[PDB]
C-alpha cells in the first residue's frame, strides 16, 4: 500500500493534457492557419492553458523521418527565454530540429537556421511567450515568415499584444488572433467531471462533483484551468497524506483559504 | 620499471640492412632517427644501402649494440666476414628462403653466390614478373614487389631451378 | 565459470558492429555514389553512428586480389589527424593501399598517389571525420575527385558542414548530402528489443522494451544508438559482476545518474 | 631534543596518504569503468582530491617489467603542461612507460606512441589536469580512445567542464562523470581523528573530535581537504617550534589567521 500511495503521489504531481474544447478550437484553428501559411498571434490570459494546447498540436504532428533525408518536421514550437537576442533564437531553431550549432556571427546562425528550415520542410512557427524577445527580432521573424512563407503564431499573455502594438509592421502583418475564454458555465461543470474521471484517477466514491463542491471551485479558480489543476491535486494529494481515500470538503476549504 | 624499446631478435643471416629496417620498422623510427639514437649519425642511413666505403667499425657497431640489444658479434654476423666481397647492387633475393622465414640474407649479397645451396635456384636479382629490381632491403615494409605486388613468397615457382 | 563471465564481459566491452536500418541506407546511398561516381557528404551528430556503418560498408566491398595487375580496392576508408597537412593525407591514402612511399616532396606524393588510385581504379574516398582536415587540403581533395573521377564521400559532424559552407570551391561539388536519423519515434521500441538479445546475448527478462524500461532508456539516451550501446553494455557488465541474473531497475537508476 | 625536532620535521614534512571513503568510491569506480573500458570524466572541486587517490590509484596496480621485454602498465597517469599540443601528450606518455625514444615527427611519434599503448597493454589512461591541453589535443585522445579501446579519465576542476563542453564529440565521450564532494558533515568528526592518529601520530593530546578545535577547523578549512592537510602539519610544524607536547587551540587560531 506505501507503495500504492507514493505511486498515486508520484501521478499526482504530474500533470496531464486532457482535451477538451479550448485545445479542440486552438488547434483546429491553427491546422487551419497552417493549410494556407496565414500567420496569427493567438492571446490569452495567464495561467489558462495556451502553452498545453500549443504542446499538444506540437506533439499530434510527431515527425515522420526517412530513412536517409532530414526529418520533415512541420511544426516548429519554441519558448524564448527573457530579452532573447537573435542568436539565441535562431540557435533555438535549428536546435529543435536537432541540427548542433557551431560557433560564429549572427550572420552564420541565420543562414544555417534559413538552411535547416528550408531543408525540413517545416510548415508552423510557433512561438511561445512571444513577450520576452527583444524587437531586434522581430524584424528576423518577419523576414522568415515573408521569404520562407511559414506562419508564425505569435504566443503568449496580453502583455504581447502591447509589445506588439507599439511596433509598426509586426501588428500589421500578425492581426488575426484566438483568444482564449473564460470556461465558466456548464462547460465549467463538465470540465470539473471530466477531470475527476480522468485525471484524478481516484476510485469512485460518488462525488459527482455535488453543488457544494462546484461553488467552491468557482469562488477557487475564478475560472483557471491552471488554478482548478492546481487545487484539485493538492486537495487529492493531502487527502492522500492523512489516510483519507477520497476528498472530502474539508481539504477544499482549506486548500481555498490557503490560495485566498 | 627500466627503459626499454621495442626489441627485434636478429634472424639467422639476416642483414644488416634488413634486421636495421625491421629494427625501424618495428619502433617507427628514421634513419636518421635511429643514427642520432645510436650516436653514429647519418651513417646508419648508408648501411641500409650497402655502401661500406669505411667498412663498419667495431665503435660504429658497439654503439648500435647498446641501442637495439644484439650482440656485436651477432651484428658482425649478418656483415659479410671480413675479406668476403658483396656487391651493394643490385639487392638480391631467393623466393624460396623467404618464404620458409621472411628476411634477406647477407650471403644473397656475396659475389659469389648465384645459387641457392638448400633449394637449388638461381636466386633472383629483379621480379620475374615484371623486371623491377628490388629495393634496399631495409625498405621491405613487406614481402611484395614495389612495382607489381607479387608476394615475395610467391616468385619461388618463377625463379629457375 | 568466471572464465565464461570474463569471455562474456570481453565480448560487452568489445565493440561489436550490429545491423540496423539505418545502416543498410547508408550502404545503399553508398552504392548509388558508386555507380554514379557522384561526391556526397553524409553528417550527422556526434554518436550517430556514422563511423561504424562506414566501415561495415567498406568490409562488404573488401578489396579483391587481382592477379593480372596489382589488386583493386573498390573503397578507401582513412580518418585523418586533427590539423594535418595534405602531405599526411597522401601518406594515409597510400599506406591503406598496399602501396607505400617515403622520402621525396608533396608534388612528388601527389603524383604518386594520383598514380596508386587511378592504378586501383578506388571508386569511393569515405572520409571518416572529414573536418579534421585543414582547409587548403580541401582544394587537394577537390583535385583528386576532379581529376580521377572518384567520389568522396566525406563523412563526419555539422562542425563539418560549417567548414564546408566556410569556403565555396569546397563545397561546389558536394551538392548532395545524407543527414542522419536521430531514430526518434516508435522505431527505438524497434531498436531496444532487437539490441536486447541481439547484442546483449543473455538470458532476457522479457523486458520487451518495458515502459520503465524504455522510458529509462529515453532519458538517457535521446535516440543516441551509441549511447544505448555502451550504456546497455556497462549495465550488463555491472549486473553480471554483482551475480545478478538480468538486469534490474537499480542498475539502470544508477547508470543513467552518472550520466545525467 | 633539537635532533629528535629536525626528525619529527623530516616525518612532517612528506605527504602521506591517508585512506577515505572518496579514495576508495574513486578506486571502485575506477575500476569499474577499466573492467568496462569506458571514457569518463571525474569533475571535481580544487583541492578536494583526484590526484592523491588517482596517483595511489597506479600505485595500487604496480607496473610489471621484464629484463627484456615491454613491461605492462595497466594504468598510465599523466599531468599535461599548460597548452600542452599533440606532442606533449604524446611525450608524456612516452616518458611515463620508460621508452627509449625522445624524437621524432609529430606523426611518427603518434604512431610510437599508439604501438607503445597497444604494445604495454595499457588499458586506463588517467589524464590528470585535463584542462591544460587544447582541443586538438583531446580529438587525438579521441582517436586513442576509439582506436585502443581505452578507459580515458578526465581529471580536472568544472573549468574542464567547461571546456569540453564546447566540443560535440568530446562532451559525448565522456558523459559519465564523478564529482568530488566537500564531505560538509558528518566526515569530518572522523576525518579529524583519523588525521591526528596516523599522519599526525604526534603525543595524543586527547582531542577527541571536540567541538571547541572542531568549530575553528570548520571555519578555517571550510571543507577541502589540502587546506586541512595544510593548516593542521603547519600547527604541528608550529607546535614543536615552540616545543609544545599537544597543538594548543592558540597555534590553531595562528594558522587560521596566516590563512584567512
Ligand atoms: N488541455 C489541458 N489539459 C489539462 N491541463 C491543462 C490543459 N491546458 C492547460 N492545462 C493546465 O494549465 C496549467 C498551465 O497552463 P499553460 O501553461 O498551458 O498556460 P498558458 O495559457 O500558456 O499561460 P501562461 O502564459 O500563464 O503559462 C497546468 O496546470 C496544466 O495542467
Ligand atoms: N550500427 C551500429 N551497430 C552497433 N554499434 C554502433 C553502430 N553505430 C554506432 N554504434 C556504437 O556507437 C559507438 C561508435 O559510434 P560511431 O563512432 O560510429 O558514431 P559517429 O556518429 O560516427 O560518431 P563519432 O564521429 O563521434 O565517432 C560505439 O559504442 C558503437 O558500438
Ligand atoms: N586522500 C588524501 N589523503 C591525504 N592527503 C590528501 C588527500 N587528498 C589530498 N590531500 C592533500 O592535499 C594536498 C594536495 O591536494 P591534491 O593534489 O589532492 O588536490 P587536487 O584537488 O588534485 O588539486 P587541483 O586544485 O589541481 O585540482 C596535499 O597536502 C595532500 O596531502
Ligand atoms: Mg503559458
Ligand atoms: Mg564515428
Ligand atoms: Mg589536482
Ligand atoms: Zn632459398
Ligand atoms: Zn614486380
Amino acid at each position: 500500500d506505501d507503495e500504492w500511495l507514493q505511486a498515486e503521489i508520484a501521478r499526482l504531481k504530474g500533470k496531464s493534457i486532457v482535451p477538451l474544447q479550448q485545445v479542440k478550437t486552438l488547434h483546429d484553428w491553427l491546422d487551419g492557419k497552417r493549410k494556407a501559411r496565414k500567420s496569427c498571434r493567438v492571446v490569452g490570459e495567464s495561467r489558462t492553458g495556451k502553452t498545453v494546447a500549443c504542446d499538444a498540436y506540437r506533439y499530434r504532428h510527431k515527425p515522420q523521418q526517412e530513412a536517409g533525408r532530414p526529418p520533415t518536421v512541420p511544426v516548429v514550437y519554441i519558448r524564448p527565454h527573457q530579452k532573447c537576442g537573435p542568436k539565441d533564437l535562431f540557435k533555438k531553431i535549428t536546435e529543435y530540429l536537432k541540427y548542433r550549432v557551431t560557433k560564429g556571427t549572427v550572420s552564420d546562425f541565420r543562414d544555417r537556421t534559413i538552411e535547416v528550415l528550408k531543408g525540413c520542410g517545416v510548415e508552423m512557427l510557433i512561438i511561445d511567450e512571444a513577450d520576452r524577445l527583444k524587437p531586434e527580432t522581430f524584424a528576423d521573424v518577419r523576414d522568415i515568415a515573408e521569404d520562407l512563407g511559414i506562419a508564425v503564431v505569435l504566443v503568449g499573455t496580453d502583455r504581447l499584444d502591447a509589445v506588439i502594438k507599439r511596433d509598426e509592421q509586426v501588428l500589421e502583418r500578425f492581426r488575426a488572433h484566438l483568444r482564449f475564454g473564460k470556461l465558466s458555465g456548464e462547460d465549467f461543470k463538465n470540465t470539473v467531471e471530466m477531470w475527476e474521471q480522468m485525471v484524478l484517477k481516484l476510485p469512485v466514491s460518488s462525488n459527482l462533483k455535488s453543488k457544494e463542491m462546484l461553488r467552491i471551485l468557482t469562488s477557487a479558480t475564478e475560472g483557471y484551468i491552471g488554478r482548478l489543476d492546481e487545487i484539485l491535486r493538492e486537495a487529492a494529494i493531502r487527502s492522500l497524506s492523512r489516510g483519507l481515500k477520497k476528498i472530502d470538503k474539508a481539504v477544499l476549504q482549506e486548500v481555498a483559504k490557503e490560495y485566498k | 620499471v627500466k627503459p626499454w624499446l621495442f626489441l627485434i631478435k636478429p634472424y639467422e643471416g639476416e642483414s644488416l640492412s634488413h634486421f636495421l629496417g625491421r629494427f625501424r620498422r618495428a619502433n617507427h623510427l628514421s634513419a636518421s632517427g635511429l643514427g642520432t639514437l645510436a650516436g653514429i649519425g647519418a651513417i646508419v642511413a648508408r648501411w641500409e644501402r650497402f655502401h661500406f666505403n669505411p667498412r663498419p667499425s667495431q665503435q660504429e657497431l658497439e654503439a648500435i649494440a647498446s641501442v637495439v640489444e644484439v650482440d656485436a658479434q651477432r651484428l658482425a654476423q649478418m656483415l659479410p666476414p671480413a675479406g668476403v666481397g658483396m656487391q651493394h647492387e643490385p639487392i638480391r633475393l631467393c623466393g624460396a628462403c623467404y618464404a620458409e622465414s621472411p628476411c634477406h640474407r647477407i650471403e644473397w649479397q656475396y659475389k659469389s653466390v648465384w645459387k641457392c645451396d638448400r633449394h637449388q635456384l638461381k636466386i633472383l636479382a629483379k621480379c620475374p614478373n615484371c623486371q623491377a629490381p628490388f629495393k634496399m632491403p631495409a625498405l621491405w615494409e613487406d614481402g611484395c614487389c614495389h612495382r607489381c605486388r607479387m608476394p615475395f613468397a610467391e616468385m619461388a615457382k618463377l625463379q629457375k631451378v
